């Protein structure tokens, strides 16, 4: 009931990891977006 | 754990807010630069189309 | 005697709280300062620890962890909710009786 926090606190950090993963991915699409429109 | 597994279930919905973004962004340039393609190809279509045309207009006319 | 008076202060201030922060932080070995949730250990006396924990159970149910696992001079209770939550809750552990 510490040690609860402790492993939720780190899988917080990977809740967070999971939606960096998806930003990245975001950006990346519209970047081949754009490319596929200047083609 | 209740009270930061709330707080954790906050974190997902910034994870929510975050692909809503993600989501919004990739409608949003999508959108503008969908405007500009085809604002670009009427805009090269009709300048090339106008200068095709007084061409012909001034060559009949010399 | 600048040095020797600081060094005596260091030394005295660090014979008390060394086997209490160092369990404190055995027991939160992963919470610490990650930002989620504070943990307030109120160095208290012995074992009143429901007259302390009825903040906690006022607070959330399977949380507000408000309870001490070691250091049984000082019993280091460790109170552990939320951030905002839980500095509601110390507040409300001060108006029980309470000191970080």
């Amino acid at each position: 009931l510490i040690k609860s926090l402790a492993e939720k606190e780190k899988q917080l950090l990977e809740r967070l990891e999971a939606a960096k993963k998806e930003a990245e991915e975001r950006v990346k699409r519209a970047e081949a977006e754009a490319k596929a429109l200047l083609e | 754990s209740k009270l930061e597994a709330i707080l954790s279930q906050e974190v997902e919905a910034e994870i929510q807010a975050l692909l809503q973004e993600a989501e919004a962004k990739a409608e949003a340039v999508k959108r503008e630069a969908e405007e500009k393609a085809k604002a670009l190809l009427q805009a090269r279509e009709r300048a090339l189309e106008a200068q095709y045309r007084a061409a012909l207009r001034r060559a009949e006319s010399a | 005697t600048r040095q020797k008076q600081e060094l005596e202060e260091e030394l005295a201030l660090a014979q008390a709280y060394l086997e209490p922060l160092e369990r404190l932080a055995a027991l939160a070995h992963g919470l610490d300062k990650s930002p989620f949730l504070r943990v307030i250990p109120f160095l208290l006396t012995e074992k009143e620890l429901p007259l302390v924990e009825e903040a906690l159970r006022k607070a959330l149910e399977d949380r507000y962890l408000l309870a001490h696992e070691a250091y049984a001079g000082g019993v280091a209770a460790l109170v552990v909710v939320h951030r905002k939550e839980v500095d509601q809750a110390k507040a409300a552990l001060s108006r029980a009786g309470v000191a970080e």
